[PDB]
């Protein structure tokens, strides 16, 4: 009664009297446009989609720090004066940013690699989850880790399980999209990748399977030798010339990193290097139990017997036999997969899916 | 009805909305939604029919007859039959397939219904530039003795922006009133369709032509009384999507060497 | 009110007071430059003869988990991502991908090679992945790329610029679709000729789990094709189906389809409704000349 | 098209071309590099000298440095009938 | 709250017609002013009430009223580019004392850059010309970009960082306009600093007979050289060229007259690498009684990028190796790890000096 | 731009048109793939038509400066456009003695330095490389605190990096 009369009454009265002036201001068709530049005299220039040229002052409902060249504002119909700034809603423009709805892929499925799993967790997840360890230590945390190894070692699922527990922004970019058909748009894209990701949350830029600029065989989007130097060196400047407080992490992984320019790595930013090899008979027993955890297997199927038959296989080849064995039982509609399906599954994988490498020594 | 009198604006009808109410698009590029005059009728017009509008209010006035002036062909043939078909030899093998896809459907339309073969609506002529085409279309148009429309492929674009899509529509509307009509396009490889990557963001001239070429083919010609002939150079200058069934199934290559 | 209005809705705007009047219509189904959206196509299993052996393979792989998602979930396995076939040129595999969306009530959507790289501000690289996102909005449908392939019409028969780039990209984008509803069911059907054209990363498991070889049409294979694909019209049954198939040498599904077009062209000269074996003999000799030429 | 308007008015007219390698170019599709109006200009010579418009009273004198740069289709007969060698 | 005070003065600045001016660039000055609009429309006007006759200049954007065209207020030219507004940074984090070592790569830069800005009257006695440009290339991994930011801190003025790939746009000929965008702010904003990064993607002659799409990039330097040293020697500030490939540049760009001071970075010696760990000794955790001269001695010659990796990775051994702080034992393990373990392939240092 | 350059050149007859870096615009434009033509020669056609057209009568002249003659369009050289083709090689021995003395007129020395001696110590250096020596000579006196530029300033400048001299270390063994 007494408090509401001295607080809510004078405030709501000024709000009702203010909105009466908003009719002559925020009324009208309210044309929009693109902001050009500002000045300390409180003036700007806006270009509507009809491409006019207008120079007016700065009205209320807008801040000087909110005005940036290339943004969207709100003009007026008659007076043609800026009403205010209009922020972009419904996500930051491009929605393919891989905002990670978090399917929640845990570390139990990538198990058996724990020797190399705790390696990336300390240089990526640890500073994000427990920043007090690196801040109180005094050392600067690394900006990421480079991965190298044969295909099938689980390099794709290694970085996927890290972003699950961090609950932060994480990106997935294909290395073949760094080069476009138009000349000059290659480095322009790399500028917008790190710009938008760095504004919202301590994001992570992860570009997987980079074939960029090698074994071209590209008729359409080939830009010559000029696209080579502009696109690659643009990524190097994002780790050098681009300033950051340490919230941006860059992790690159592919089949062969030797074809890439080693100057792009610049391993003063990346102090962590993780390799990968083929698992032994003890590791494959843990990986096989992962895929068969939700699978229904018969009583005549032995887990140690299937691992013994495995010779020169990666983590992807183990799941390939579990998938092929499920397709054989799916044709006959069997709940529990019998032992006859694993016999025909291992023969098809070692034939087609598994091809003899060009190493050939011994 | 007579209040409008002289000061009229040329409009174009788009789609019906409400009874005695329709949307119109004039040559100025500004589309307006007005009410249909009581003396007119929705059944007396066409979806592509051009109408008249007021200078200021831009209200609907009168329904123009189904004759579009525009440019290029305008009325019809003028002094065209100057030659015969005997002046070009050796193409009798190629010219025989042309008469079946052009002159044959314009005479007897029941032959394709009884036999059950869909006659090609569009016609593309391949081969190295400077060999076929040319006098061939003139020989077919002279032997048919019917309506003929020859529009150059590079003339569709006009200095005004929104005039591009309207000039394309007026070409097909002339084929609506006259059933035995032949629409020829000289050097179609300039604008083509979408021309691979046309960078539509920087240049809108392609998008206005791209939408019309795909709409006019599927939107019209269902009566199969109108055939389209285009003059191109090679296959690498055109969009392969034209070869998809439903629009243009016809492929003619010059017998080189 | 504003609750009945959403994006991409054409409405009316008064010229005097500049306010809302009524609602005209919505936005058309085709968007951007070229948009192909077709639901429940006309291609069925009975309309494609001789491939029944290959139909049962793609039915228990592609079609089966789509109509019954509870199968692989009870088996503990994962649905394969991509499916690619290879064989001689002139394949009839176009109708095979159209027949999958027919029974599954899905849609048939094609991606054009020109849709990948266009002119936009910030969306230039999005258009490569836009049709991947646009296909997710309405129905699971099918991802099928026939656009970029070497039949001999285009140069550089060893590889392509817009081929392996978009095909390999969409396979790695399923991580977001994995675990999210009405997403993982989306598959990818490809086409090619030789396996050496593809990158060695595609041959490894985890992306395409099934590779089906497409054999060339034989004499017995063209028997069911001559009575289905070759006849769209009313014809006479006096001709022999197996005798005409023996006269065609090396004719694939595309060359046999051309016989249907030229079956009545010779009858148009005489203007007769009866089509006898006289026209079929001239149609076979005409198609074989175009194949042997160049 | 503004040039040929005077061809039908005054019959004894000749159109000179001085050091022109441009409008006879090729440039089909690399992405076109925003040639949209130029490609149509190339086709303009493939219309007035091709279609049913009256000709023979207006001579086209074209001069160029290297004909290999020009479109080979424009150099073929039907448009440029005589090739005058100036060694 | 601030909107209430602005609504009082908003009566004269809204209801009346002042701001709705049509801005356009003036062409001819007759002392009748011919001005072309953005819609490509030419007209004639004259001065205003408070408009001064000396304010109107050739090639300047001048706003005029849309109804009756008349000059009202002048505006600074070159309003179209929005790109160079974001190229200017403020208060870089790297300070002047962050660069380690007593070697000659410090003092040589401050005398040709910081000295004429802080004390312009020092060289005025001898009547000499301070170097306009400088040269910094060096091997990759020495932190050359860190030295450019250390100069901007002591300067306390406008700094401009230019990426080599930024000069090349998506149109042919637009890169020529991008060059003048940088030099236009030199006359507008005096005593600033411009910095080019990765010029190898731009410079070099590359001649003709190559792929043929190379003629667009070679015109960027010819536009940059013209704007640097042209027919009229127009210049004020210092220009910095930097890249990782000095051998692939234009042999004309590698000759003086656009550049005087030339400094190439080298690998610190045993005495040089000692100061690299001393500037990092104040940070992290250093055990009392540990000599850093033995660690830099066991480490071979390498760039500063791999030198700072020793102190960073040393803190990682506090977890898996069961240690409190970084000890001497963890430093020896880093020798076979940070250096010997990370050599393998894809390690630059001195590997690529040329191509 | 070039078309209107000669249009205004006809108004004022005693005019001289200067072109800097003629290598910027020229080519025959071949040995490539399809499009990409006329990204250069569009402006070159102006120099071809205008100089051979109504322009270039009496007082209308064009001086085209360029870098190298290896890459250019041979069609640009003609007796109707560019007549005199003159090579401007590196300066000679005694010629460099006069160049170094002129750039020192704004400096302060004791006039005890022989300029013919410094020219003999320079072998085939660019003109800007000569003026760059006087720039380093002034910076040496600032570090040593000298009130005037002495002989050792020009000598030490040659030992430093100016023309064809680069050393990052002593390296004497």
């Amino acid at each position: 009664f007494v408090s509401n009369s001295e607080i809510l009454k004078p405030f709501e009265k000024k709000q009702e009297e203010e909105k009466k002036q908003l009719e002559e201001i925020r009324g009208n068709p309210l044309s929009i446009g693109t902001l050009e530049e500002i000045i300390d005299d409180d003036h700007a220039i806006v270009t509507s989609p009809t491409m006019p040229d207008y120079y007016v002052s700065i009205l209320s409902f807008v801040d000087k720090e909110l005005l940036e060249p290339g943004c969207s504002v709100l003009l007026h119909h008659k007076t043609m004066s800026i009403v205010g700034v209009l922020q972009d809603d419904a996500d930051p423009m491009v929605s393919v940013m891989k905002m990670d709805k978090s399917p929640t892929e845990s570390y139990s499925d990538i198990g058996g690699l724990e020797s190399q799993i705790q390696e990336i967790k300390e240089s990526v997840e640890l500073p994000l989850t427990h920043p007090e360890l690196y801040e109180e230590m005094g050392i600067k945390p690394p900006k990421g880790v480079i991965l190298y190894g044969a295909p099938g070692t689980g390099k794709t699922l290694l970085a996927k399980a890290v972003a699950n527990q961090t609950s932060a922004t994480f990106l997935r970019i294909v290395g073949s999209e760094l080069i476009q058909k138009y000349l000059g748009d290659g480095p322009r894209l790399c500028r917008q990748i790190f710009k938008v990701a760095g504004e919202n949350a301590p994001s992570i830029v992860f570009i997987d399977e980079i074939d960029a600029i090698g074994t071209k065989r590209y008729d359409s989007n080939s830009g010559g030798e000029r696209e080579i130097q502009r696109t690659m060196l643009e990524l190097l400047n994002q780790l050098d010339g681009f300033d950051d407080r340490g919230d941006v992490k860059v992790i690159m992984a592919t089949n062969k990193i030797e074809t890439l320019d080693p100057a792009l790595i610049r391993p003063g930013r990346i102090d962590r290097k993780i390799l990968f090899e083929n698992p032994d008979l003890s590791t494959k027993k843990k990986i096989l139990g992962i895929h068969t955890s939700k699978m229904n297997l018969s009583e005549d199927v032995n887990l140690e017997t299937l691992v013994t038959t495995k010779d020169d296989l990666s983590g992807a080849d183990i799941q390939a036999m579990c998938t092929e064995a499920g397709l054989l039982a799916l044709r006959e509609r069997r709940m529990q997969v019998t032992a006859e399906d694993f016999k025909q599954a291992k023969e098809r994988v070692m034939k087609n899916k598994v091809e003899e490498n060009l190493e050939g020594l011994y | 009805k007579r209040i409008q009198s002289v000061p009229l604006v040329i409009g174009q009808f788009l789609e019906p909305i409400d009874q005695n109410t329709g949307i119109v698009s004039s040559t100025t590029g500004m589309s307006y939604v007005v009410r249909i005059l009581s003396t007119l009728d929705r059944e007396l017009l066409k979806p592509s029919m051009s109408v008249a509008l007021h200078r200021h209010s831009n209200a609907l006035v009168d329904i123009l007859p189904p004759d579009s002036d525009s440019s290029i062909s305008v009325m019809g043939e003028n002094e065209k039959p100057d030659v015969t078909y005997a002046d070009v030899g050796g193409l009798d093998m190629q010219k025989q397939e042309i008469r079946e896809a052009v002159e044959l459907p314009l005479v007897q339309a029941d032959l394709y219904e009884q036999i059950g073969i869909d006659p090609p609506r569009g016609v593309l002529l391949y081969g190295p530039p400077g060999t076929g085409k040319t006098m061939l279309v003139k020989a077919v148009a002279n032997s048919t003795k019917a309506a003929f429309i020859r529009v150059n492929g590079s003339e569709f674009v006009h200095k005004y922006l929104g005039e591009g899509p309207r000039m394309v529509r007026d070409v097909f509307r002339l084929a609506r009133e006259n059933a035995p009509s032949i629409i020829f396009i000289d050097e179609v490889d300039s604008i083509a369709t979408k021309r691979f990557d046309a960078q539509t963001g920087s240049d809108r001239e392609v998008q206005r032509i791209l939408i019309e070429l795909l709409t006019q083919m599927d939107g019209f010609d269902q009566s199969t009384n109108v055939k389209v002939i285009m003059a191109t150079n090679r296959a690498d200058t055109l969009d392969p999507a034209l070869l998809r069934p439903g629009r243009l199934d016809r492929k003619i290559e010059f017998p080189s060497l | 009110n504003v609750k009945d209005l959403k994006a991409s809705q054409r409405v009316c705007l008064r010229s005097d007071s500049y306010m809302l009047h009524k609602v005209l219509e919505n936005k058309a189904d085709p968007l951007v430059s070229l948009m192909m959206v077709e639901k429940v196509p006309d291609s069925t299993y009975d309309m494609v003869g001789g491939l029944t052996k290959q139909i049962k393979e793609i039915k228990e792989v592609i079609e089966l988990p789509v109509k019954h998602p509870e199968l692989f979930e009870s088996l503990g396995i994962a649905q394969p991502k991509g499916v690619i076939l290879y064989g001689p040129p002139g394949t009839g595999k176009t109708l095979l991908a159209r027949a999958v969306a027919h029974h599954t009530d899905c849609k048939f959507i094609r991606v054009s090679g020109a849709e990948l790289v266009q002119k936009y501000i910030g969306e230039g690289s999005r258009m490569v992945r836009e049709l991947f996102v646009m296909a997710r909005e309405h129905a699971p449908s099918i991802i099928f790329m026939d656009e970029i392939d070497s039949i001999g019409s285009t140069r550089v028969e060893g590889s392509g610029g817009g081929d392996s780039e978009v095909q390999r990209t969409m396979l790695e984008l399923l991580n977001q679709l994995d675990g999210f509803e009405t997403s993982k069911n989306i598959k990818i059907i490809m086409a090619t000729n030789r396996l050496d054209i593809l990158d060695p990363a595609l041959l490894r498991p985890g992306r395409i789990d099934r590779k089906i070889e497409f054999p060339p049409p034989s004499v017995a294979a063209r028997a069911e094709i001559l009575r289905i694909h070759s006849r769209k019209m009313n014809l006479t049954r006096g001709i022999n189906l197996r005798k005409v198939a023996e006269k065609m040498n090396g004719c694939s599904g595309a060359d046999v389809k051309g016989v249907c077009t030229e079956a009545g062209m010779y009858a148009l000269r005489e203007r007769r409704i009866h089509v006898t074996q006289e026209d079929f003999e001239l149609a076979v000799g005409k198609v074989m000349n175009k194949n042997q030429e160049t | 098209r503004e040039m040929f308007a005077y061809a039908k008015e005054h019959e004894p007219c000749i159109i000179f071309m001085d050091e022109v390698d441009a409008i006879g170019g090729r440039r089909f599709s690399e992405g076109t590099s925003a040639d949209r109006e130029i490609q149509r200009t190339l086709m303009e010579l493939l219309t007035q000298m091709d279609g049913f418009d009256n000709l023979g009273q207006t001579k086209i004198i074209m001069a160029t440095n290297r004909p290999d740069t020009l479109d080979p289709a424009l150099l073929r007969p039907g448009r440029l009938d005589r090739k005058v060698e100036i060694p | 709250a601030p909107s209430h005070l602005w609504d009082i003065m908003g009566d004269r600045q809204r209801l009346g017609e002042e701001h709705p001016l049509q801005v356009a660039r003036c062409t001819k000055i007759i002392k009748k002013y011919v001005i072309n609009l953005k819609q490509i429309a030419k007209f004639v006007v004259g001065l205003g009430e408070r408009v001064s006759p000396t304010d109107i200049e050739e090639g300047m954007r001048v706003g005029v009223d849309r109804s009756k065209y008349n000059i009202e207020l002048p505006l600074p030219p070159r309003i179209d580019p929005s790109v160079t507004m974001m190229t200017v940074e403020e208060k870089p984090d790297v300070t002047y004392s962050d660069v380690g070592g007593c070697k000659d790569q410090i003092e040589k830069l401050r005398e040709v850059v910081e000295l004429p800005l802080l004390s312009p009257e020092r060289f005025a006695t001898l009547g000499i010309d301070p170097p306009k440009g400088i040269l910094l290339y060096g091997p990759p991994g020495t932190g050359k970009t860190l030295c450019a930011r250390a100069v901007a801190n002591r300067t306390d003025a406008t700094f401009i960082r230019v990426i080599g790939s930024e000069l090349v746009q998506k149109y042919v000929g637009e890169g020529a306009r991008m060059v003048r965008e940088l030099f236009e702010m030199a006359r507008t904003k005096k005593a600033c600093i411009i910095f080019f990064d990765e010029i190898d993607a731009v410079g070099g002659a590359r001649f003709d007979d190559g792929a043929g799409g190379d003629n667009e990039v070679q015109r960027t330097m010819l536009e940059l050289i013209t704007q640097l040293d042209g027919f009229d020697p127009r210049g004020n500030i210092k220009v910095m060229f930097a890249t990782n490939r000095p051998n692939t540049l234009d042999p004309a760009l590698l000759r003086p007259g656009r550049i005087d001071r030339k400094v190439e970075f080298s690998l610190p010696d045993l005495e040089g690498r000692a100061n690299i760990f001393r500037i990092h000794s104040k940070s992290m955790s250093v055990e009392r009684g540990i000599r850093w001269e033995l660690i830099s001695r066991l480490c071979p010659n390498s760039t500063g990028a791999e030198l700072r990796s020793v102190c960073t990775e040393a803190g990682m051994f506090a977890i898996r190796a069961r240690r409190k702080v970084a000890t001497e034992k963890d430093f020896l393990k880093a020798v076979d790890k940070v250096i010997s373990g990370y050599k393998k392939f894809s390690s630059t240092s001195r590997y690529m000096q040329y191509n | 731009l070039v078309r209107d350059a000669f249009a205004l050149a006809k108004e004022k007859a005693p005019t001289i048109i200067f072109i800097d870096e003629l290598d910027a615009i020229g080519t025959k434009r071949f040995d490539s793939e399809k499009s990409g033509d006329r990204e250069v020669q569009r402006t070159m056609l102006e120099l071809l038509n205008q100089l051979d057209g109504f322009s270039s009568d009496d007082r209308v002249k064009v001086l085209a400066a360029t870098n190298r003659v290896d890459v250019l369009d041979p069609a640009l050289l003609r007796s109707g456009r560019l007549d005199r083709k003159i090579e401007f090689p590196l300066p000679s021995e005694d010629s460099r003695a006069q160049i170094l003395q002129i750039h020192s007129r704004k400096m302060t020395t004791d006039d005890d330095i022989n300029w013919q001696e410094l020219a003999r110590s320079t072998d085939e250096f660019n003109g800007a490389q000569l003026k760059a020596v006087t720039v380093e000579a002034g910076m040496i006196a600032l570090r040593n605190g000298q009130s005037s530029v002495k002989h050792e300033d020009f000598v030490e400048g040659i030992s430093e990096v100016q023309a064809r001299k680069s050393k990052s270390v002593s390296f004497y063994a």
